[PDB]
């Protein structure tokens, strides 16, 4: 039989997605599928926009982004910035936060953006007249963002290597007073790497102050002496 | 006067107090790496020595080999 | 026929491009200051310290800054060491981000 | 063979 101890313990010790990614990706369509219906009676679009939170905060999941990505993501999220029947644009709010998601789902591969189409689905937001110039930016920096890999260009500075830095500044190397005056710091651009230029005790002041320790009169239960702290 | 310096700008990258000071009291060296570039020096030091001690080791071996 | 905008995003900045630097100069001088600072290049350009700076930039819409590009940060210093208007601008010059530099020479709509 | 690339991602009529 299990102690009352142990059930206690084991209780509290008892506190410490492909499928449903997909699903998600269904929904997403069905929610386009179902706003474009409505736009074409004439009727206000609300399937993307009520379903858009939901979407949002999956989106979000670090531990699922290649998931969501591998499933097809980029392709449903290329419908939703796609333009209706009418060639009206989709929701502020679609717009703002897709494009903000895009931003946070950089794993995307080439293959990726030329099979799904949301490169061309944010250049066409990027161009188009009716779009706010905030998300004007998003897209513009998405576009620069995604172009550069093409041309093997990088933005992360912190991304280049030690020496690709230290070969580069070789490659760019060229051909009285009454009172102490302050020196200022050294403007020489340094392009050469200079090489390097290479208890008892404790045990008994560990035992005194365990003795020290040892000496107070304290208590066992801590007595909040002007309220602070209080306990619940 | 004021507090002394902890962090400071790669003499190389030149990037603004990217650069810290890890003093191993144990083997008496200090070492000074760019967090952003990487770079890397290492001197002798000694209980008396503080992080603007080893930068300027690092300083005094650059502004030696640059010449 | 490759659409514009599209032949242009290959010339996009990178880490290897020259860092663009900002500096700080009088406002309204700014001009004046980047003009004479081509006069300082050309007289070092030849003696045993000349200019380490590639471009400076004095964009009309902004008003109190040009902006150095150097390879090193302290290369834009050497050029603005002893220059007037830009001695504010001497102890610290701001990287702008190799994503905020396209939108340095950005002009919207003289006239 | 990069601007085609570039081109297939990001054009748009």
């Amino acid at each position: 039989f299990l102690s009352d101890f142990e059930m206690m313990l084991q209780r509290k010790k008892s506190m410490s997605a492909d499928d449903v990614v997909s699903a998600m990706i269904v929904k997403m369509n069905e929610a386009a599928e179902e706003d474009r219906q409505l736009n074409n009676q004439k009727k206000p679009a609300l399937k993307k926009l009520t379903l858009l939170p939901a979407v949002v905060m999956h989106l979000k999941k670090q531990d699922l982004k290649e998931t969501f990505i591998d499933s097809g993501v980029m392709s449903a999220i290329k419908e939703w910035l796609s333009p209706l029947p009418d060639r009206s644009l989709p929701a502020l709010k679609i717009r703002e936060e897709l494009l903000k998601i895009l931003q946070e789902l950089p794993s995307v591969s080439q293959e990726t953006l030329k099979h799904s189409g949301i490169g061309r689905a944010v250049m066409y937001l990027y161009k188009h007249p009716k779009e706010s110039r905030s998300n004007k930016d998003m897209a513009g920096k998405l576009i620069n963002e995604w172009s550069r890999p093409i041309f093997g260009l990088t933005s992360n500075y912190k991304g280049m290597t030690r020496e690709e830095r230290e070969q580069r500044d070789l490659e760019q190397m060229p051909q009285f007073c009454a009172r102490a005056r302050v020196p200022m710091p050294s403007n020489k651009d340094y392009v050469v790497r200079p090489k390097w230029n290479v208890s008892r005790l404790d045990k008994q002041m560990r035992k005194f102050t365990d003795i020290r320790k040892k000496s107070r009169s304290a208590h066992a239960v801590k007595i909040s002496i002007e309220g602070n702290k209080m306990p619940l | 006067t004021g507090t002394l310096e902890t962090q400071f700008t790669c003499p190389f990258c030149n990037h603004e107090k990217s650069c810290d000071v890890k003093m191993d009291r144990a083997r008496n060296t200090g070492v000074i790496s760019c967090t952003v570039c990487l770079e890397e020096f290492q001197t002798p030091i000694t209980y008396l020595s503080e992080p603007v001690d080893v930068y300027s080791d690092w300083i005094d071996a650059c502004e030696a080999a640059n010449q | 026929e490759l659409s514009d905008d599209i032949t242009q995003q290959q010339l996009l900045p990178g880490v290897k491009d020259p860092n663009l630097w900002t500096v700080k100069c009088k406002i309204g001088e700014e001009r004046a200051t980047a003009i004479s600072l081509m006069r300082k290049f050309i007289a070092y350009q030849f003696t045993d310290t000349p200019l380490q700076i590639k471009s400076v930039v004095a964009p009309e819409h902004v008003k109190g800054y040009i902006y150095v590009e150097a390879y090193k940060q302290t290369h834009v210093k050497q050029a603005i060491e002893g220059v007037g208007n830009l001695r504010l601008g001497y102890w610290n010059q701001q990287m702008v981000p190799i994503k905020e530099m396209t939108d340095v020479l950005k002009v919207v709509k003289a006239n | 063979a990069a601007l085609q690339e570039a081109q297939e991602i990001f054009g748009v009529d």
